[PDB]
RNA sequence: CGACUCUCGGCAACGGAUAUCUCGGCUCUCGCAUCGAUGAAGAACGUAGCGAAAUGCGAUACCUGGUGUGAAUUGCAGAAUCCCGUGAACCAUCGAGUCUUUGAACGCAAGUUGCGCCCGAGGCCAUCCGGCCGAGGGCACGCCUGCCUGGGCGUCACGC
RNA sequence: CUAUCCAGCGAAACCACAGCCAAGGGAACGGGCUUGGCGGAAUCAGCGGGGAAAGAAGACCCUGUUGAGCUUGACUCUAGU
RNA sequence: UAGGAGGGCGCGGCGGCCGAUGCAAAACCCGGGGCGCGAGCCCGGGCGGAGCGGCCGUCGGUGCAGAUCUUGGUGGUAGUAGCAAAUAUUCAAAUGAGAACUUUGAAGGCCGAAGAGGAGAAAGGUUCCAUGUGAACGGCACUUGCACAUGGGUAAGCCGAUCCUAAGGGAAGGGGUAACCCCGGCAGAUAGCGCGAUCACGCGCAUCCCCGAAAGGGAAUCGGGUUAAGAUUUCCCGAGCC
RNA sequence: UCGUUCGUCUGACUUGGGUAUAGGGGCGAAAGACUAAUCGAACCAUCUAGUAGCUGGUUCCCUCCGAAGUUUCCCUCAGGA
RNA sequence: UUGAAACACGGACCAAGGAGUCUGACAUGCGUGCGAGUCGACGGGUUCUGAAACCUGGGAUGCGCAAGGAAGCUGACGAGCGGGAGGCCCUCACGGGCCGCACCGCUGGCCGACCCUGAUCUUCUGUGAAGGGUUCGAGUUGGAGCACGCCUGUCGGGACCC
RNA sequence: GCGCGACCCCAGGUCAGGCGGGACUACCGCUGAGUUUAAGCAUAUAAAUAAGCGGAGGAGAAGAAACUUACAAGGAUUCCCCUAGUAACGGCGAGCGAACCGGGAGCAGCCCAGCUUGAGAAUCGGGCGGCUGUGCCGUCCGAAUUGUAGUCUGGAGAGGCGUCCUCAGCGACGGACCGGGCCCAAGUCCCCUGGAAAGGGGCGCCUGGGAGGGUGAGAGCCCCGUCCGGCCCGGACCCUGUCGCCCCACGAGGCGCCGUCAACGAGUCGGGUUGUUUGGGAAUGCAGCCCAAAUCGGGCGGUAGACUCCGUCCAAGGCUAAAUACAGGCGAGAGACCGAUAGCGAACAAGUACCGCGAGGGAAAGAUGAAAAGGACUUUGAAAAGAGAGUCAAAGAGUGCUUGAAAUUGCCGGGAGGGAAGCGGAUGGGGGCCGGCGAUGCGCCCCGGC
């Protein structure tokens, strides 16, 4: 976020003065003068037009919130889980129907593609292309204020694709697809893998990318991860079917 | 999307910049686009409109009217065309406003300036995709 | 049945709320370093075929010139040679120019277009081979380096 | 000469809602409450009983750990001498 | 009641999801139908003519009846209070759509000259004069005007300013001052040197620069004409003066 | 402000213009008078949204719980712990 | 306000605006993460819609992990009891027995300020076998903390508004 | 009846030059409050702040220890984090409040004065002339010996010796950074609605380009742009990348030894006292006055004092990037900001109109339509206007014109009324409105076909 406040004179260039009480008015200041309008209407206060807001904002605001460095890395591995479960991604909103597997992982050949119409037929050979074609369709002009404060055109959310190797061009082939983003493995984003805060974001993983995972987070051991000081979370229940447990032989 | 940090995406700049362009720049806004024979013989899709052009408007009620370009009225974003006109109530007649961007250049007012400026431009549409 | 008062509805007024906007504001971030005695910032008066303001400009006065572009400016009128070219334009841009009266403001002043002095290209006659009206241009203060002119037994030398 | 009536022109103060009384009770003097008296459209000119009428966040008095002008044997300083 | 908490309703953005709309969005209107204890909500009809809504999370300049609240608009009061100083108007005619209010003539009155007359200083700035004029304005009215529009109009050797000094002001060197600024007699090769000379030199230098009066001091003008509007003395005629 | 009636009118007289004195300063035949409708300290801007134990106001619904005017100390008694 | 329909004040009407906010410190409660640790908050690296995101340091930065003394200084030698949720053993079972978390109560040990004490050793002024105390500590004999977020409260700030 | 030379002063419209004033964001110097808080108030606080007076630059200021520390010590300046709400200061009250260490950003050090040309001012300015021209050369005047240049700056240095080791410039082409101009993908194909297609349906295409804007309604493909880059023109540059010629020295520097020398800033330091300031406490800095130094000497080691030792540095002259700041200027780019009573006072001929003698004060006011197509003509009227008509999708969108609320007002229709009206519960009468306001289907069956 960008900080935003009034100015900090703003409600406050005049010479005005409370006139007082035995006027039959009321005690608020008042422009003096005469010969024009403005002479003896009130100012400096809230309720006044021409005054200065209550409580004016400034810029020194809490604009910006910490969060430990471990609990944002919890909570990317969370994001990641989720992504690998057709229920919660088809919850999400994205249409997965005729997608073969979960996790999509497509070969590394599509790492070489080149172009927005290359890239078009990757999508259709998985079954990537029809979450795709919801993101163009849904495209229209922001309801409200963000039209003209420079945020005129809003959609829906595509598929993600994840690739490993630096310096490819599917990045350059993806891009002006709306809906789709594209993401390097090392750095990925919580506001991508869960974005409006909802989980199951839609990844097409490259072979590349999804064979890093194992590297970039570990597993339950100490110092695995390429992160340091970092061990994968463990649930507070093991096993979450509360069907098997109600009815194992143990508890009937 | 963009990537020159020079230029703006705001809608507020791109506006002030296309309703306060001098004389030299409404040129090129008020452009319009060759027509599908002119197109296939200069390999060149749209050019900025002249004084003594042939035109034919496709989108106007005036649809399907043909005509001369007799005024290029920068000022008002408008070319008045050879007998694209109405009558006021009192019976004089007036010229119609026309906007460049709906209409085709179906005959070129050629120059020397314009013979190269046709060059330019057809040695940019294919240095691209050749 | 009526008048008046109150009231309900429909229509018409009064007024400018609401909605939808926005070449404006506010906030954050970035780059750069550029006023003046070679007369600045500011003030005044002028200036367009038709203009009062704003914008622009300075008696070359909504501009001159160069360069780029390449056919308009436009509310009306007019020249339009300005159309395969030294070439339109309330065009852009900037190197050549112009830049009234003031203002630190500088010859003295100032509720004054007041009051001096100096130079002087150009022209007239001869009271000279000088004098008369001159176009233009000087004359503030403090200071530094040099210079010219000069002063005082301040310290000397040499004399008379 | 006004006021008065006419043609033309044409404000402001004020305004919770209003506007007939008697007694009672009530924040101990009601236009509204209780109980009685009553009570009939719409208008004109006056009048100063009432609206504890208007005007003005009582100037009297008190309070405030609010002032200010002035004085001095108040406290703390200070120009001058 | 004071006070505390929970669960909701509503407004505007942001991240997400799900949607409406030129076969009519938002806003607004209604004696239209309903839902909810309620905040509110849903639909109908109309008007309008291009945007809008619901759900999850999150965020805020987020909910009005008051504050002699702020700004704007509107009533009753009320066609009411009121239009009453300075003696005063009347008759015909013209004009005009329209005359108590303009114009001409006649009559009757007033100011009564320390004037309601004729001219100026200050202050104003075009109000001056002609032609025309829809509204507004001239607290009734108007053909009218000190209004509006378009034009026109201010002529100097002799009137003034300009020159001189008054009270007084500013001021160079110097004195003070952190500096802006403050001090003029303090006396400094005081600013300026003046005069005779040029064909060069001589003399003298005393209480000393500037500003300050359209009523003080002061080179010089009178009479007769002339305009819609300039002049008694600025223009014309004549006659003079510095 | 107006009407009538009054005071003075050769003087310590009336008056124009110029000039001098500027805010804890001026000026005062003295009334705290006057210093531009402002005077027991002008006016303008800023410090400044000065402080107020004091007055006024303080914006949606339902459901649930629900007081105190008493103790001690305080330049404390309209306040606070 | 003890008491308002009041002869208490404010309110002619309508529309729009109009008042507990932002920030810093602290506290309790709650949520999240990790846990004797915990923070990456000043930087660096990297990042092509992102001033975002992601990586890195810390072997000692903050807070915590130890306290008592004004200071010089010294610095926890290892806990029993009563009641206890809950589990287990016994009984036909009612009743009994065993172990007993948290918490409440009771009595102690140890560290330190102060007092008291003194075998041995020793560099003669230090050490400290033993033995202590109606004294004092925000102590120890339970490692629980650190970071972030939200309400509420106190305080500073124009500080609910005039 | 002299002429001298120098000293100190003159006056010059002398030759040539430099000074003053303006702007306020940030920077340097001075001067300097009170409101307020302490629940009163005076020290204190507000504050070394506001106002006042000045001076700069693109940054400024500071800067190379007369520093800290007490350690195995470190090593210019500035800025960030930490130290730390700490030590301290304080009617020890309210309150106030740094630094060292440590970690980062950025790092860079220099030059004078003095004993030291004396066979020799080797230095510098100006006029004039010339040329390769930001300078160099010649010459003539002058400054300066009361001292210009060269050496030298404590880390040193002068000397002496010594195998040794080190040194000169201009070309040529560029790379980077800087400004500018141009060029660059794909549908306006078919039907419907509409004033307008940018809307819907069909069929297609571009995409390293679906940022944004315009065009008669939600346009990737209509236009400008955007992505990838291509091109042409012009700069400043003093940074380095390579090819060319020129070859650095007996001068200086480094390095090895030597011990003889070894110069180092004065009304200044330092002390007293006064006032101010500070966290600085027997006195933190600064300033007045008085006293007034030293050279086995001087300044420090956060409690005043004397002595012994120990650590440490060398003031009284000067320059110095970078890391930092930046409500002003100019040029940009953004935003969970405002949406015409909001946002700057000002979206508009806004610091305008207007007010005040003045210093100063200071508004209101945006929206026809896609396009003026801004309503010809007839008729009534003195006119303004009206009634017909005309334009438009629409004027009932008619030049303060999108929408067009409320208060309040007029007309038409309806209803009720004996000194208020409105209100809450009941119901009765009128209205007005409600067809999901209210059903006609399901089971046995008999055909006659699907
Ligand atoms: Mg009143
Ligand atoms: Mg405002
Ligand atoms: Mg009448
Ligand atoms: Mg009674
Ligand atoms: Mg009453
Ligand atoms: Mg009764
Ligand atoms: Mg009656
Ligand atoms: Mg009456
Ligand atoms: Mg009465
Ligand atoms: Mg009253
Ligand atoms: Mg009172
Ligand atoms: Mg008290
Ligand atoms: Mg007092
Ligand atoms: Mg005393
Ligand atoms: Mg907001
Ligand atoms: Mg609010
Ligand atoms: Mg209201
Ligand atoms: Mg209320
Ligand atoms: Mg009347
Ligand atoms: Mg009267
Ligand atoms: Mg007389
Ligand atoms: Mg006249
Ligand atoms: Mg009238
Ligand atoms: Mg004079
Ligand atoms: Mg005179
Ligand atoms: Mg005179
Ligand atoms: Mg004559
Ligand atoms: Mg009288
Ligand atoms: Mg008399
Ligand atoms: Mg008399
Ligand atoms: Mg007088
Ligand atoms: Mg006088
Ligand atoms: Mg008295
Ligand atoms: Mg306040
Ligand atoms: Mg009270
Ligand atoms: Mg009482
Ligand atoms: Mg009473
Ligand atoms: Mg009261
Ligand atoms: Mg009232
Ligand atoms: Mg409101
Ligand atoms: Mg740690
Ligand atoms: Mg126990
Ligand atoms: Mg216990
Ligand atoms: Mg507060
Ligand atoms: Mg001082
Ligand atoms: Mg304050
Ligand atoms: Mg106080
Ligand atoms: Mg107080
Ligand atoms: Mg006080
Ligand atoms: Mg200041
Ligand atoms: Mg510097
Ligand atoms: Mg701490
Ligand atoms: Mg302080
Ligand atoms: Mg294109
Ligand atoms: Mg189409
Ligand atoms: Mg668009
Ligand atoms: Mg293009
Ligand atoms: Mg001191
Ligand atoms: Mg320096
Ligand atoms: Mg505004
Ligand atoms: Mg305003
Ligand atoms: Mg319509
Ligand atoms: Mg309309
Ligand atoms: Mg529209
Ligand atoms: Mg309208
Ligand atoms: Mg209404
Ligand atoms: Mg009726
Ligand atoms: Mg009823
Ligand atoms: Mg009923």
């Amino acid at each position: 976020r960008q900080p935003y406040a009034v100015s900090r004179k703003a409600g406050h260039q005049t010479s005005a003065e409370s006139w007082g009480t035995g006027r039959a008015v009321s005690r608020i200041p008042r422009v003096g003068g005469g010969g024009t309008h403005r002479a003896g209407q009130g100012a400096f206060g809230n309720m006044c037009r021409g005054g200065r807001m209550f409580a004016p904002t400034r810029i020194w605001r809490k604009w910006h919130r910490r969060v430990n460095v471990r609990l944002r890395r919890v909570a990317v591995a969370s994001a990641l889980a989720a992504t690998a479960v057709p229920a919660i991604v088809t919850a999400r909103g994205h249409r997965i129907e005729s997608v073969p597997e979960f996790p999509l992982v497509v070969s590394d050949s599509a790492e070489g593609i080149e172009k927005t119409a290359q890239a078009i037929k990757v999508l259709k050979q998985l079954g990537a292309y029809a979450d795709a074609e919801k993101a163009k369709d849904s495209v229209g002009i922001r309801p409200g204020k963000g039209k003209m404060r420079n945020r005129r055109y809003i959609n829906r959310k595509g598929p993600l694709i994840v690739y490993g190797t630096e310096g490819s061009k599917i990045v350059k082939a993806f891009r002006n697809l709306p809906g789709v983003d594209v993401a390097n493995v090392e750095r990925l984003n919580l506001l991508d893998l869960a974005p409006g805060g909802h989980l199951g974001r839609f990844v097409i993983w490259t072979e590349s990318a999804f064979k890093k995972l194992d590297e970039v987070y570990g597993s339950f051991e100490a110092s695995s991860s390429k992160k340091k000081g970092f061990v994968l979370p463990r649930p507070k229940m093991t096993n979450a079917d509360l069907g098997r447990l109600i009815n194992s032989d143990e508890v009937q | 999307m963009k990537r020159n940090p020079r230029v703006t995406s705001s809608r507020r700049k791109c506006r002030k910049a296309h309703f306060t362009a001098p004389s030299s720049v409404r040129r090129v806004l008020m452009s319009a686009a060759l027509s599908s024979e002119l197109r296939h013989k200069y390999n060149v899709r749209s050019i900025p409109i002249r004084k003594d052009d042939e035109v034919q408007v496709v989108r106007g009620t005036y649809k399907g009217r043909e005509g001369k370009v007799v005024q290029v009225y920068r000022r008002r974003w408008v070319i008045h065309v050879e007998r694209i006109t109405r009558e006021k109530v009192n019976g004089s007649t007036v010229n119609v406003g026309i906007h460049p961007s709906k209409v085709i250049v179906t005959k070129l007012k050629l120059d020397k300036d314009r013979k190269a400026l046709l060059d330019r431009k057809a040695r940019g549409r294919a240095a691209d995709k050749a």
